[PDB]
């Protein structure tokens, strides 16, 4: 019984670490005075002005380019 | 090396019936997750990564403004337009109107028009900018500067 | 909340500006400019200037004003 608990806790910890890494990679800091532009490569550069604001950029799609 | 894999696969314990179907289901889920992950493509914003339709070529009508668009694997290539305005500083020597040797450069700030990007890829490609600006810049520099004295 | 560490310490910024005076003699005048970010507008000042607000305001308004004045007097 103990070994199963060990393995399950390890799997949960690994999943939590992966999720935390993804969440951290999904955020950006475009300092103010720099209004950001979403660097979305799905459907492009957002006429919807996503300026300053750490909007949740999905990884592999939206890299924060900092526009001053 | 093949015999080593042979022995390793063989040595898996002959467990009861349940874990065999469990392994089959795990392999199914792994393949499905891999497919779901791959159905999305390399995507930078400033790149209207349009649907490259496998049949008929680029989707001249499917103009992907900023938005999810899942590439069917082996069926759609992500067309990574650098709609990031890539300025291209380009020099053009000139004989002006009175034809003084005037050298004027021009920093030209091109974004591939989103509303015609798929035609732009049937028409220009990914390095569209090096395919348009490098010499239209010099064209226009020369044309104008050759209409004024020194 | 991030601590917005305004250097409201007056950071003097000695800044030189060459000048063509009114009669336009080449007069070089420097100016030691003693700036504190106004407390009563600091948060707008951070939406507006930032932490290195001083390098973001003084470096060239100093030269602006030096030139404008020195170009209104003969040598």
């Amino acid at each position: 019984m103990a070994a199963k608990v060990f393995e399950s806790i390890g799997k949960f910890g690994l999943a939590l670490a992966v999720a935390g890494g993804v969440v951290n990679s999904a955020l950006y800091n475009v300092d103010a005075g720099h209004r950001a532009v979403i660097f979305d490569r799905f459907r492009g550069v957002q006429d919807i002005v996503v300026g300053e604001g750490t909007h949740f950029l999905i990884p592999w799609v939206q890299k924060p380019i900092i526009f001053d | 090396m093949a015999q080593n894999l042979k022995d390793l696969a063989g040595r898996l314990p002959a467990g009861p019936r349940g874990m065999g179907t469990a392994l089959k289901l795990l392999l199914g889920a792994g393949a499905v997750a891999y497919g779901v992950r791959e159905s999305v493509f390399t995507v930078e914003g400033g790149h209207r990564a349009i649907f490259f339709n496998r049949i008929g070529g680029v989707q001249q009508d499917t103009i992907l403004a900023e938005g999810l668009h899942f590439r069917i694997p082996w069926f759609q290539y992500p067309i990574i337009y650098d709609i990031r305005a890539r300025p291209r500083k380009i020099s053009s020597p000139t004989g002006s109107k009175d034809l003084q040797m005037v050298n004027i450069s021009l920093r030209v700030l091109s974004r591939p028009n989103a509303q015609e990007l798929p035609s732009m890829y049937q028409r220009l490609g990914l390095d569209y900018e090096e395919r348009v600006l490098p010499s239209i810049v010099n064209e226009v520099l020369k044309s104008v500067v050759a209409k004024f004295n020194a």
